[PDB]
């Protein structure tokens, strides 16, 4: 919604497209909403000033087209044998639907396209992809009740999402691998409930909504730029980066509360072994977050000296500072929240 | 089995559609060519199922409308491809 | 003015829209006239329709001449 | 009966379609198949109304991609594959042989043609496509058609914005 | 049929998309079954709708009858290829065209 | 009985095929005489008796003349394209309404739309197959024609369809029993002829041939056998499209004799126009279809949606 | 259908026979390296016809695909006018044709209907 | 689907004298035939709609065919020549057997039947109207409503809602 | 438009006098066929498990 009146439209039609999917009482109706959503995102994603952006507009299109195509294939097949939108006892035909939806959201085994399209997106584009585009796919998976297929994606998601991220330096590509891990937590939270998932998703989007602005406001795209980034008060820069820890889910900060409620419910449901692989793998995710904090926690750096000044947008920064404040002090407000009980 | 005598042929055709959509051809248009091939087969099955209903074939129009838009959108992205890379070859894109 | 410019540049869209506007008008007359006659209840019915003398519909049989 | 032979041809043309490389070879293969699928669909339906529509819709897409094929992939090559011609011709006759010695009451699709319907079915004596296409324009499903309209019009805004006409023609530079 | 979680007014738009309630041999069969789903809810309905689901599926999917039909045809051919039938009396008398 | 019925259907198609094939030969003569009289010329008058056997006297030459095997052409495509051009021209005649049944054809109006669109590929493939610069320009000049007339064609057919109530062409007879739709649809009749010209690629819309802009258009690389069929397929289109104008706007009394007096007259009109108007400019047509015709045609769907609604209330 | 297919084949056979007569009835002479050369006004050609031919109506070309798929939704109108609710049929149809016109006039005013320049 | 316990009437009962009269011959007498057998027709057609069991309407069906056969015996007795000319014309005049062509010969018949049986041709739209009858079957279908005493109960609005015991009860009551 | 409708209704009204006749005929022959099929099924599959 940044340049012209047209961008305003595509954003809204994206909202309508997603809503049609998650409010549809049949597979066919759901599939239509995905098509509406598809063309709402591409024009927002394609810009010809960048040779990279058009490539991003491609990989997404080929992947999503295939996903919706295979998704419709199975849905027709599903009700060719059952004659209902629902299958009484889950079987292979329902697995195929799950496979498409995971690819639609870039879960582990079919995530490859997802980081590899993040090179050529603006930060505001990545947020729309990382947060909103994952609503419709993941929300339909709540209908399907296959365990092992869903379970396998979680185990691979946290692993591939973490180990892959260690080697990156591009923040846009790094966040993609970071997002794959948080995706793993959702699917784990999705085999147990949705209200946790709805809660967990809202917090995940919140943190990503924050980190995207900080890069977007100061146009940072590489790790080196963090060290070269100039800030008046190294205390201020030190505190802004304390959002990564919340994204790492450390308990003193707000970003752990989401992880916390997903464990109090997974454990309640006896999924002990899963949590071991997940929570253990989150450490590796917590690692490269600290590699970013190298530019803040140490707090006297060798920096280029042709800048004395910070030039920043007010409204984005004004909303970013408010969001950051809760991201550090949001824990004591758990008392207020009444959606977990 | 019923599914083998009546629904096997379209499904076997569908997977052959996908294997076109993934095979290595130089030009991006080879993907678009195989794209509406698959759509043609999706219509065929969907038309089997809709006819198990006595009067529900009207939904064929709904499906066709989305078929052209993905093809039409698929063709627009190709146009935007040309005016940044100059050509549509797959091997011309950065491998990442 | 505006009217003049179009009437000089693209006269067909003016004349065409003139009849198009005619369609909406006399569509609004016919549609209102349709429910001014209770035309949902049509004297000639497709298929072989038979009612029981006690059925509620049996009261609403449109009584015409030919 | 021709239904089985239609099954053979659609299979045969699909085998070769997997092996086409030249875009126009793909197009010719696809165009031939669009005829058969259109023909086949009307066999298992009360009318061919949808075959007409499907045929008309795809032909629009057939022309447009030639225009882009002739601008992007103009200079490419064919190669007659003696393996392919024998293989398709070998199976094709093989499949045609089965259709003559098939229990083709069993192979016929159970979907009720117009004649397959009973004589008592009062709803089958109206116009050929009256009821089927009816509720496309009646409450509540009509709003779906309306939703398409914006979707199609909103699409029409997407292409011009993706396309950016003013920055030149298209050439395979 | 699926149950949207959201159930905002948008679901009204696409709810009536595909149904059996328009002049169908299974209109009454589905209404009973799906009603029972509404009474017991979705998950519990799958355990109380044994008859209604099977009947409705055997009314639309028709697998249960088509899969009778082949047993008759195959068993007619098996008899002949075993020599138990004859060429002259292979089939029974055909039905009258003006029937069914 | 029924076994006999389909035999008659074969005879009718063969009878209609040979009769149409013969007429397009004599149409070409008529084109030369009439176009020779609008111009103050006399036209073909020597050959045989008074010129009547002229078109046959040409069919000899175009077949005793050698095939051309272009060096740079994909020969199989170059060789087959004439066949489908002629086939599609004859095949579209099976939907022409007869009260003595030939083919039922409910949704006959659509069958027109499908067949006419196919006629573009044969031009399109022939031009590209020839592999000559002019031939390719002719082919892509023909495709751009379809992009223009195709959409407006369907809408204008829809307007006529609203008047009759169905896509069956037979109903045009019953509704044109007191009068002719020409009166009600005068601008569409005038527009419809204009689009009809684009269908058959005639002056003022002669772009596929493109004579004097392209040397001979997509035909530039054809010779004795192939070129002949391309020619006949061209004039079969005129003859049918002229008839389709007579069933829509001029009574549709197919069993009456006058209907065929009318049919030739509309054929004369097609020649008459060729001797009056210069060719449009390649872009001005596409602008014309989208800027004016498409907007025009949509405007009357409202006019006829309202009129049918208003008429429905009264009846 | 099945009647039409048979005559469709029968015609195709007949038209096919026509050139198969022409190919034999045609005078036969030895083909020359120049006789089969392309025609380009008598001077050898610089450029193959298979070079990329630039396009200027690409935008209209895409719009053509769209506008047809709305022809799929207007055509059924007539067939279901006797059988439908008049308000729903009337309202929806109008807001179908107004949407089309508005779309057309919008692009016409934006100048997209004009060719690349 | 038919099994042994399903009861179909024996073959002899289904046997009954049939018309076996071609289409054009039937369409000729349609308007005069309809005015006579309407009582049987409506009685037969009414049950068939409400009750969709072919064996149940077996008795009424025999009445309908008998009335049709009864009518033609009269025609055979008097206007045999005229009816054949009307039917022949109606058959050999158009492919649809439309009445609009053969108005003349039609008049010849209509005058024969109204001079021999004082009957009148009903108006063109007479039989397309809704026909309301007095059901002799006297068994209009009943009406019922399914009952589920075991439905998943929910919290009723009248239920009182006092404060929760010790609140949230989460961890440290937060 | 009046005259076309006039003719159409007359054609349709002729159906409603013939349509009951056929239904009577079909039922009395539809049932007879069912007995034969129920009997052909018995003979065809005497020895099936
Ligand atoms: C000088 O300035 C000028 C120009 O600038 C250069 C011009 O371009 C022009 C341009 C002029 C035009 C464009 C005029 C329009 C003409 C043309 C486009 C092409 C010219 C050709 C014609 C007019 C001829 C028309 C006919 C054809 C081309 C052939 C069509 C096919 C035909 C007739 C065959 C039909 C098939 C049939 C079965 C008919 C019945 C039987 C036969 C034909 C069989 C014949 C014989 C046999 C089988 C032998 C049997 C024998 C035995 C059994 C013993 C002018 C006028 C000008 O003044
Ligand atoms: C020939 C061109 C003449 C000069 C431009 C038109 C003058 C007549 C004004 C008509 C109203 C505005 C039309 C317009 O410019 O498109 C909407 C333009 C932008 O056009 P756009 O190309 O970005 O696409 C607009 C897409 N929708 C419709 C979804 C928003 O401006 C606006 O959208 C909002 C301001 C409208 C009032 C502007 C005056
Ligand atoms: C994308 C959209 C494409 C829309 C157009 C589809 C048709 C274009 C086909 C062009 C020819 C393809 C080809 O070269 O194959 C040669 C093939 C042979 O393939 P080949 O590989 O042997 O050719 C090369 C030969 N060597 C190896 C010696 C170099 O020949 C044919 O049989 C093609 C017949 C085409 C017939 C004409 C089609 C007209 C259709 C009209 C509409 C339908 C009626
Ligand atoms: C060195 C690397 C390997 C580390 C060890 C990996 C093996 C971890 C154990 C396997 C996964 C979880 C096993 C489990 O589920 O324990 C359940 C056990 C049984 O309790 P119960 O609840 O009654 O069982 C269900 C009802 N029958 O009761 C319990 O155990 C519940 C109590 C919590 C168990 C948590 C076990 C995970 C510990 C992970 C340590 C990771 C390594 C840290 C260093
Ligand atoms: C004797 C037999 C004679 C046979 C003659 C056959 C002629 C066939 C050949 C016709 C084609 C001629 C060339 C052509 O195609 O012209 C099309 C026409 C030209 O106009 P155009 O080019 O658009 O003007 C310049 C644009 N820059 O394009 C047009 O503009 C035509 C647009 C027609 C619009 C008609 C609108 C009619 C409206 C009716 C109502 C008007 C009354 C007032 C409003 C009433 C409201 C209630
Ligand atoms: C069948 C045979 C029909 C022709 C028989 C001709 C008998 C008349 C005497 C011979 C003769 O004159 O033949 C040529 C004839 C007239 O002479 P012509 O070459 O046209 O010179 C100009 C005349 N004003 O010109 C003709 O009419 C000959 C036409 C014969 C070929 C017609 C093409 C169809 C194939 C027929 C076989
Ligand atoms: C080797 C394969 C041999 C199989 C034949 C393949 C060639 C197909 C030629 C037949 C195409 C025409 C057709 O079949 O139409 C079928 C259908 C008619 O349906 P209907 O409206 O009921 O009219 C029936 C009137 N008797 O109407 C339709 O389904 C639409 C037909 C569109 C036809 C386009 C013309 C194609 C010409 C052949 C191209 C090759
Ligand atoms: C009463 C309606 C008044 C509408 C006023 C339009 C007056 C002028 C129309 C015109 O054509 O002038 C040129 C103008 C420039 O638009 P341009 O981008 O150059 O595209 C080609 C236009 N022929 O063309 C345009 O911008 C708009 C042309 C189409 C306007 C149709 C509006 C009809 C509304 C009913």
């Amino acid at each position: 919604m940044f340049n012209n009146s047209s961008k305003i439209l595509f954003i809204t039609i994206m909202i309508i497209g997603t809503l049609i999917t998650v409010t549809s009482n049949s597979w066919l109706g759901a599939w239509m909403g995905l098509e509406i959503n598809l063309l709402s995102f591409i024009p927002l994603l394609s810009d010809n000033n960048n040779l990279m952006s058009t490539e991003a507009s491609l990989k997404y299109f080929l992947t999503q087209v295939l996903a919706s195509t295979v998704l419709l294939f199975s849905s027709i097949l599903l009700m060719l044998k059952n004659n209902m939108n629902n299958e009484i006892n889950e079987s292979f035909t329902s697995m195929i639907i799950m496979s498409a939806l995971l690819l639609k959201s870039g879960a582990a085994p079919f995530h490859f396209w997802f980081p590899n399209m993040m090179e050529g997106l603006t930060w505001m584009n990545a947020l729309m992809l990382m947060t909103w585009q994952k609503i419709a796919p993941l929300m339909l998976i709540s209908y399907l009740n296959i365990k092992y297929l869903l379970l396998i994606s979680v185990i691979l998601s946290v692993i591939i999402g973490a180990i892959g991220g260690l080697n990156q330096t591009s923040l846009r590509k790094l966040m993609a691998f970071s997002s794959i891990n948080h995706l793993g937590w959702m699917l784990s939270s999705l085999m147990i409930s949705e209200s946790i998932w709805l809660i967990y998703f809202f917090f995940y989007s919140f943190l990503s909504f924050v980190l995207t602005f900080m890069f977007n406001i100061f146009k940072l795209f590489h790790l080196n730029q963090l060290f070269s980034w100039f800030v008046n008060s190294k205390i201020l820069k030190f505190t802004l980066f304390m959002n990564f820890l919340s994204l790492g889910g450390l308990p003193p900060f707000l970003g752990f509360l989401p992880k916390w409620l997903v464990i109090q419910q997974l454990t309640l449901c006896n999924q002990y072994f899963m949590l071991t692989l997940m929570m253990m793998s989150t450490l590796i995710t917590l690692f490269f977050y600290l590699r970013i904090c190298y530019s803040a926690f140490m707090m006297n750096y060798f920096e280029n000296n042709w800048i004395m000044k910070m030039n920043m947008n007010s409204i984005n920064y004004n909303m970013y500072m408010i969001m950051t404040f809760f991201s550090i002090f949001g824990l004591f407000l758990i008392s207020l929240f009444y959606f977990m009980f | 089995m019923i599914m083998i005598l009546y629904w096997s042929l379209p499904m076997i055709l569908f997977i052959l559609g996908l294997f076109c959509f993934v095979s290595n051809r130089k030009h991006l248009l080879s993907m678009l060519l195989s794209l509406e091939f698959i759509v043609l087969m999706l219509f065929f099955m969907l038309f089997i199922y809709l006819n198990m209903l006595n009067y529900e074939s009207y939904f064929s129009m709904m499906f066709l409308t989305f078929s052209v838009c993905e093809g039409a959108l698929g063709l627009s992205i190709l146009v935007s491809m040309i005016r940044t890379h100059g050509n549509d070859y797959f091997q011309s894109f950065s491998i990442m | 003015s505006l009217l003049k410019r179009a009437w000089n540049e693209i006269p067909d869209i003016v004349g065409g829209s003139a009849l198009a506007l005619a369609g909406i008008v006399m569509a609004t007359i016919g549609v209102a006239n349709y429910y001014a006659k209770d035309g949902d209840n049509r004297r000639y019915k497709l298929g072989y329709v038979v009612y029981r003398h006690d059925d509620p519909r049996a009261l609403k049989v449109r009584n015409d001449e030919d | 009966m021709i239904q089985l032979m239609l099954y053979s041809l659609i299979i045969t043309t699909s085998i070769i379609f997997l092996n086409m490389i030249h875009p126009l070879a793909l197009g010719l293969t696809l165009l031939i198949q669009t005829i058969f699928v259109c023909l086949l669909t009307g066999l298992m339906t009360k009318s061919f109304w949808y075959s007409y529509i499907l045929f008309l819709i795809f032909l629009g897409g057939m022309l447009v991609l030639f225009i882009y094929v002739t601008s992007l992939a103009s200079n490419e090559m064919f190669n007659l594959s003696m393996k392919l011609t024998l293989f398709s011709s070998l199976i094709l006759i093989f499949m045609l042989i089965l259709s003559f010695i098939m229990d083709k009451t069993s192979s016929s699709l159970f979907l009720m043609n117009n004649d397959m319907q009973s004589i008592i079915n009062m709803n089958s004596y109206f116009m050929e496509n009256s009821l089927s296409l009816n509720k496309l324009y009646n409450f509540p499903t009509n709003f779906i058609t309306i939703l398409l309209m914006n979707y199609l019009l909103i699409t029409l805004i997407v292409i011009v914005k993706i396309t950016k006409l003013f920055k030149g023609p298209i050439r395979m530079m | 049929s699926l149950t949207p979680f959201l159930r905002l007014p948008l679901t009204d738009l696409t709810g009536c998309l595909i149904n059996h309630q328009t002049y169908d041999k299974c209109g009454k069969f589905e209404m009973k079954m799906m009603e029972c789903f509404e009474a017991y809810g979705l998950e519990r309905g799958k355990r109380e709708c044994a008859d209604l689901i099977s009947d409705f599926q055997e009314c639309v999917g028709m697998q249960k009858q088509l899969m009778r039909f082949h047993a008759m045809r195959n068993e007619r051919y098996k008899q002949w290829l075993k020599g138990e039938r004859k060429g002259q009396e292979f089939f029974a008398d055909p039905p009258r065209v003006d029937a069914y | 009985m029924f076994y006999m019925e389909f035999i008659l259907s074969l005879i009718g198609s063969l009878l209609l095929i040979i009769c149409v094939l013969v007429s397009v030969a004599f149409l070409t003569l008529l084109e030369r005489k009439v176009l020779g009289y609008i111009q103050i010329r006399k036209g073909p008058n020597k050959v045989g008796l008074m010129g009547i056997p002229q078109p046959f006297c040409d069919a000899i030459k175009l077949f005793t003349k050698e095939q051309t095997y272009p060096l740079l052409s994909n020969y199989l495509s170059y060789y087959i394209s004439p066949i489908f051009s002629l086939f599609l021209s004859l095949f579209v005649w099976m939907c022409m309404p007869f009260f003595v049944k030939l083919y039922s054809f409910n949704l006959g109006g659509l069958f027109f739309l499908c067949c006419t669109s196919l006629g573009v590929y044969t031009v399109m493939v022939a031009g590209w197959s020839s592999n000559s610069n002019y031939a390719l320009l002719g082919g892509l000049r023909a495709v751009a024609q379809t992009i223009s007339y195709e959409v407006s064609l369907a809408l204008i057919l829809l307007s006529f369809i609203f008047l009759i109530g169905s896509y069956n062409m037979i109903y045009f007879f019953f509704y044109q029993v007191y009068m002719w739709f020409l009166i009600i649809l005068f601008p569409m009749a005038l527009v419809w002829v204009s689009i009809s010209l684009a269908e058959t690629n005639r002056t003022p819309f002669d772009f596929a041939e493109g004579e004097s802009e392209l040397v001979s258009g997509f035909n530039v690389e054809y010779s004795s056998g192939g070129f002949a069929l391309i020619f006949m397929a061209e004039y079969a289109s005129i003859l049918f499209m002229s008839m389709l104008f007579c069933v829509i706007f001029l009574g549709c009394d197919v069993f009456n004799l006058l209907f065929y007096m009318k049919l030739t007259f509309i054929s004369f009109v097609f020649i008459w126009v060729r001797g009056t108007l210069p060719r449009f400019r390649y872009d001005k047509l596409m602008y014309l279809a989208w800027k004016c015709f498409l907007s025009f045609s949509l405007n009357y769907l409202l006019f006829f949606i309202g009129f049918k609604i208003l008429l429905f209330s009264l009846l | 259908m099945f009647s039409i297919i048979f005559i469709a084949l029968l015609i195709l056979l007949i038209t096919t026979i026509v050139m198969f007569l022409a190919s034999i009835l045609s005078k036969k002479a030895l083909i020359d390296r120049e006789k089969s050369s392309p025609f380009e006004c008598g001077f050898d050609p610089k450029s193959s016809s298979r070079l990329p031919f630039s396009l200027r109506f690409f935008l209209i070309t895409i719009i053509f695909l769209i506008f047809d798929v709305e022809i799929a939704l207007i055509l059924p109108m007539i067939i279901i006018m006797k059988y439908s609710n008049i308000m729903i049929w009337t309202i929806t149809s109008i807001i179908f044709i107004l949407i089309l016109l508005i779309g057309l006039y919008h692009e016409w005013n934006q100048g997209m209907l004009n060719w690349s320049n | 689907v038919i099994t042994n316990n399903t009861t179909l009437p024996e073959e002899s009962e289904l046997n009954v004298q049939e018309l076996n009269l071609s289409s054009a011959a039937l369409r000729a007498g349609a308007f005069h035939l309809g005015k006579q057998c309407e009582q049987a027709n409506n009685e037969f057609m009414l049950c068939r709609q409400e009750l969709d069991d072919p064996r149940a309407c077996l008795a009424e069906g025999k009445a309908v065919t008998s009335c049709a056969l009864d009518f033609f015996r009269k025609v055979k007795k008097t206007c045999h020549e005229e009816f054949t000319q009307y039917a022949t014309c109606l058959d050999k005049s158009s492919g649809t057997m439309a009445f609009s062509h053969c108005r003349k010969t039609q008049g010849v018949f209509d005058k024969c039947i109204k001079d021999n049986f004082d009957w009148d041709r009903p108006s063109y739209g007479y039989f397309s109207r809704a026909k309301v009858i007095q059901s002799a079957r006297e068994a209009p279908k009943k009406e019922e409503k399914v009952s589920y005493p075991d439905a998943t109960p929910g919290l009723p609005e009248d239920y009182p809602k006092p404060p929760a015991k010790y609140g949230s009860r989460f961890h440290w009551l937060e | 438009a009046k005259k076309v409708k006039r003719d159409e209704i007359e054609m349709r009204s002729a159906q409603n006098v013939i349509f009951p006749i056929l239904v009577a005929e079909r039922d009395r022959e539809f049932l007879r066929q069912l007995r034969r099929n129920r009997d052909e099924e018995a003979e065809l599959m005497k020895n099936v498990p």
